[PDB]
DNA sequence: GAACCTTCGAGGAAG
DNA sequence: CTTCCTCGAAGGTTC
């Protein structure tokens, strides 16, 4: 699942996030088995 | 009514009210959101209530944020989340978006997906973002600094214009039933022609003379009564202020129509360059009294007439 | 104390005066809180007077601050949740404010909630009612939007040789001078028709009757201390009657340039031209034309020249 | 999709795509690029669906960005460096991008590379980058405003125009297909006329129109139909738009005509000068509407007449 | 390749080329650089050639750059530490330069030094730095818009003028000659008389013309096949550009023939004052088209004649 | 030393010194500070050196700082908060403080208070700094630069005029004592009447005199002296440079004394048009040599009497 | 070296020579600072080579900046820290220091002070900086820009002329000695009268005459060979370019000497209306070629002889 | 009616 | 984002 959590993490710094705060963002994601999809949308869902 | 809900109770604004019914219509005859719409018009002509209007016609919800508001591509994204199938976006002051996502707006308008390239360059893999369809209403003042690809995006485009006598003198009638007076008819068409055409102004005007007719009087706005009010406040019958008529009788009889430079003319009734610029000739230009040329500003026979001088070239 | 507290003591300014009583009255009526007000024009006349005079009459404590001192959105929002029901703020110099906090001010008037960003966090706040009191000078420098919200607005003029002359016997009270009705009209005159003026020329003659006569300002005393500032009944100074003069004997009344006139009086021309000129023109002793300005009639009369076309 | 992909769909520009075939099929004889292409002319005459249709017939792959889009030259490095051999790149507005950003460019249209200097102080040196055979195409609205010793780089220069009436109805007709829609020939050549020589009108139109015909009749675009919705949107007979109508409008009642000047009159209106002179007064001049004088702009005798007032 | 490298192979500028032979000959004998020379005149004739040539012939390497590329004084001195003792600094439109920038130049090309502020708060101090000897070469458009300061430290000047027939003609050969291509004595003079006596639209030209002998024609070139294709193009029969059109036909059915304000007709047709003023104007007056007067340009019955209208 | 320190050794300026006395003595008799004092006229006159005097005559401490110094509201801020009751606060060259920093005095002059932001972030407050009794003097040349509501708050003004003969010639003597020089009094009028009227210029011409009499001279000032020292500096007795009067030779030999334009006089003495207008027509003006008029200079009859030819 | 290095090298100047003498020997009887001079004139006629001179002579190290060096008071604070007493600073083109630097040089040549602002900002005070003698030396092509409170402040001022035919000549002289060439009396008068009396032409022709002499010739700067490298130069006998002569020609061609009007004749010569008034007219003038009049200007008798016409 | 000269007003670009 | 300044206009005199 690194391949989808390191996915999710750089498509969401892609969008202009920092590292760090990406990398807290999706570390706040509890589900791993859920696609980079959910996971990020998940992740801006929850950083609304 | 003051807060409408529903075309039938929008006052004013007939043409583009309109056209919104039948466009609405057509697309609930269909399995279709409504099209990309952008507003155009001066401030203060209800650019933003009309957005409730729509949302509610259509029967969905509505979603609000601001240009200034958007500083990322992220922040445009997660709010397109929030948007259900078929929900309306309205963005205030859509020109001021930044460049940098206003690619990113206007792919999304068009396909309802996103895709975002992660990767060095080298090697690099898309994602793809599925999203519901939506309408985007855009509402701006100026619109010669939108992008060509955003403009072509829109379509449906609507004007705003400033309110007549006929239905001015109606928002007059409402307001002044929030509070506890009675007015004559004859009354509130007095008010609206002072209004320069705004709401806004109109308000003001009510309110000040509420003040008046309940010191000075029987706490009833009656004809006599407004002539008092509106007396007492220098507001002349076109709705020229005090400074307006220094203005335009300053000009005929010292220089003879003008010619006259800014500069001059400022030292003259005492104010500051930046005041009558910005402050009082916006108005005059308008309603067609004073013209500006390469060599100043210059007084037009409408102006001879209103303020009933002898005209000659 | 030289700032009058109540209307009763504030002498002249008929039209503004007049007005707020009205709406001052009828505020209080409602137990409703003023509209928020708007005071510009010229500088001397009265605006920061009479904001502390608004508030006194509506019976609140005013809170005090000023465009320079707010700097950043922080700034505005510390100072506007410190607001109690019923309080007025007055900011001076409102005009210096960055637009970054206009912004959020013009939103704050029409609902009275706050919903910003300010290690960044969000602030909400719900404010009571409250009047907000804006002075300035230079009125058409406030941004458009901001200026529809004010609803009322004071625009303040020149005062009359009778408000002048009571308002300078009042002041020599204050000073436990002595002056007499007629020495009072004399220094009227010369005061351009601003407070702050005629209030300077008084300290001036005060000390000169201590230094050079009994402590007592007399029709006699008046002439020989305003023969040493050199004023003229007119109000003209020393460098005014140069200007006149000059036009009158060396160009025939003009036309002339404000660059030949500058040179030829030794001055600079922004000198000329915003602290002398002014005065001539709003009292109708020079005009401006396409080719120059020229000296009218008038002038030849005050300064004793045979006229001609 | 509604764009054509290939020269045989490509309604019209005969002179622009019959000297294009020639070089395109001369090139590939020669198995070599083809040369740098500037397209310019009025917004929505197909600039941009040209260079899709030159690629596909070069058979090659587009590239895509725009002047405001480019603010550093690292930017465009970065843009050039990401190229494939054969590539073509059209850039939108190219006369828009900074002075700063046409540095690269000089070099990498003529020899095709570009010079990096590095280092500080008592060192330096600088990096010289090769770059592969490329296309590049241009497009912008005022060939005027391009720089100079750039435009003296384009080998190809295509003038769009106006289209007429043959082909607009025929476009009309294309479009109509895809919506399924009815329209007889009268209806379409009102929408062409009306559409001012514009194709990106048309289709607006169309949809517009479509809606109304839906509902306040049976499907079916009539000639009396199209006329009535015609109105009810707004167009003129002479394809002026709301704009236009209040522009000439407030010339001949508030100031005889005129002149007037540019600053007095985007006051009256609620406009912003700098865009009465880009978008409107542009299509007002060629049309003889409107002329331009030392005391400003004046409404000529064409114009009184069609406003419905008696010419002095 | 196409550009020349070597004085035998510039054809024409005998003016120029005499003068800088003996300069550069004698400026080996001894062992220092070449004084700063400044060439201006019409664009596209061949100067920014000229500068290779020189460093080909003294043996030293050419930087490039432009006035419009620098932006503040930092970066001409970023420029001037990276030259090699001998080497050569071009600059392009060396009068568009900015003011600020303009003066560090004073210095430099006198007396090989300048005087610089570097480092920050309490570390700020000043540095004298000493340049080794380089030549600077200018190149501009408008001699006479240089300043007093600057135009009285250049030790060279070049004037330089508009090609003759038999010039071109061998220019035309030259080039096809580079390309595996053949044409006829006839269409090679024909294809320069179109040419406005400029090499840059000589190449151009021919290069277009060969696309087509070789896909309308058997490959080679022949005044009938020259005209087809010089007809296919907007080239007139004796080179009028279609922008050149444009402003005759607009003078003389607009205006009369004048006279006319050139500013009133480049707003008018839509053109930049500088563009007609530096590359078509010229032209035009140099063959009799466009007369002038301090009321205004005029056009001449020759104009008139060719265009199709009647001289009343 | 060189500049005085009382009214006793403070010559001329009768008005200026006679209200200052009268003001100072009424401020000492109520125990109070001095009102807000500003200074301003020509260059040279004395409007520095009166700034001393009035603090000697007040005897308390003068706080000294200039307006290019301060910045930002922090300095001023700063500057103030540290005076002590009756102190006096000196501000040079007032005219080019920043506007943002000018409206913190309107209070500070004023009510003596101050506006401050204290604290940071969640601690921001403001409170009330509140000043002592404090005396603002400020020097200018450029008092229209200043705001309205600046100015409006100074209570004394003090505008300086040219001195006399009389009064330069006592000047001149004292400064010859200031260093060791014997100077007869005849010398002392013939350096005074070539001052134009001004101090400085009256120190730096009997500088420039001693040099000469103590290295071609017997280290002595005298008749014989003053005259050989002044033929080298070549200064008329009426105070004319040799440009001054090349200008007036000119005018009257070639134009027969006018009128003649700017431009053309210009040209023909060999002199850029900006330094003849502001170096040498404003003194040939304000002395009466020359005289402006509609159609150009005109040389009035004392230019003819003075350059010795005939007044036809 | 091609620069003198003292008063006894230094060439012309007799007037300016003359008074510099006698105030550095009495600076230096009294061991003290010379006073602050201010050299201006002309371009190139000799103003930064006397600011060397004067260096050796005082015998102190000369310490250099320039003007446009200058952007903020940080700067200019942190060079007057550097001075060690009696050391000179010399700043070239002082005309293009920015007016808030200007006005920090008013207390520093008067009182050897500077006001200060230090402290991290919540800690910060005005504090005194205390100079050593100095002097300031500055040159400036036009004096008229600085502001009239700077000018007040130098001590010694400096207008230099232009050189006459026999000074001028030994230039040439000299100049021919550093590059061990042969030049022959006759000769050296010819390049002298073609100087413009300005000795950096003088030194410009003589480079290219010399590169000519020993490329096509005997290494000798004959009279015979100076009149066939003159020629090839197009410099006149009289110094006159190309243009010059045309001008002249045309008035006599076109209008029988005139009067005419400036704009008139720009439109005959294909010249822009300020170049012609700015580059040209002002030496045709100067030398009684053209004279202006209230209906035009004029050719005199001198222009039809030097151009060979018939008089009438 | 052609040419010179002075004065004013509104842009725009360099702090 | 603001101050300075430069470009264009037109009124007036003279031959
Ligand atoms: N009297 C002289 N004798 C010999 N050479 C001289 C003399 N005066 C000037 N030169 C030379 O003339 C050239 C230019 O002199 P400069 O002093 O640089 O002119 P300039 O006054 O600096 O011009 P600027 O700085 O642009 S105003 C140098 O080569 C000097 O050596
Ligand atoms: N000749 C044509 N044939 C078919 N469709 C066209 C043609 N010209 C324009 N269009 C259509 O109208 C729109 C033109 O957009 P675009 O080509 O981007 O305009 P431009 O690039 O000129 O601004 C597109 O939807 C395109 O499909
Ligand atoms: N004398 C010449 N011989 C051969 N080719 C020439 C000659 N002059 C110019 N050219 C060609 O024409 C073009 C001239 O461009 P360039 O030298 O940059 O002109 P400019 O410097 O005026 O812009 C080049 O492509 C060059 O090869
Ligand atoms: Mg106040
Ligand atoms: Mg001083
Ligand atoms: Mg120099």
């Amino acid at each position: 699942s690194e391949d989808a959590e390191q996915e999710a993490v750089a498509a969401l710094v892609a969008l202009g996030y920092k590292p760090q705060e990406a990398s807290r963002m999706v570390s706040k994601i509890a589900r791993p088995d859920a696609s980079s999809e959910t996971l990020i949308r998940d992740a801006l869902r929850a950083a609304l | 009514t003051l807060r409408p809900q529903y075309f039938k109770e929008y006052i004013g604004q007939d043409k583009v009210k309109d056209q919104l019914k039948i466009f609405i219509e057509a697309a609930k005859l269909r399995d279709e959101a409504l099209d990309h719409t952008l507003l155009f018009g001066p401030p203060g002509l209800g650019k933003t209530t009309m957005a409730f209007v729509i949302a509610n016609e259509m029967g969905v919800n509505l979603k609000q944020t601001s240009g200034p508001a958007i500083e990322k591509a992220g922040d445009l994204v997660a709010i397109l989340n929030d948007l259900e199938p078929g929900d309306i976006l309205f963005i205030d002051e859509i020109h001021r978006m930044p460049m940098a996502v206003e690619e990113v707006l206007y792919s999304a308008m068009e396909d309802y997906y996103i895709d975002i390239m992660i990767g060095a360059g080298e090697t690099s893999r898309s994602v793809h973002l599925d999203l519901p369809p939506f309408t985007l209403v855009g509402a701006t003042t100026r619109a010669g600094m939108l992008s060509n690809p955003l403009r072509a995006r829109f379509g449906i485009n609507g004007h705003m214009e400033y309110y007549e006598l006929p239905d001015l003198t109606e928002i007059v009638e409402r307001t002044s039933e929030i509070f506890e007076m009675t007015i004559t008819p004859e009354a509130a068409l007095e008010l609206a022609r002072r209004s320069r055409g705004t709401p806004r102004i109109a308000n003001r005007l009510l309110k000040r003379v509420r003040d008046y007719a309940q010191i000075m009087g029987d706490g009833v706005i009656d004809d006599k009564i407004a002539d008092q009010a509106l007396t007492m406040l220098d507001v002349d019958h076109e709705g020229l202020d005090y400074v307006d008529q220094k203005i335009l009788r300053t000009m005929i009889e010292m220089y003879g129509g003008g010619p006259v430079g800014l500069g001059t003319l400022s030292v003259n009734i005492a104010e500051e360059r930046e005041t009558v610029e910005d402050m009082y000739e916006p108005y005059l230009i308008q309603k067609g009294f004073i013209m500006r040329t390469r060599t100043g500003r210059v007084a037009t026979a409408k102006a001879y007439e209103h303020m009933g001088y002898d005209y000659t070239r």
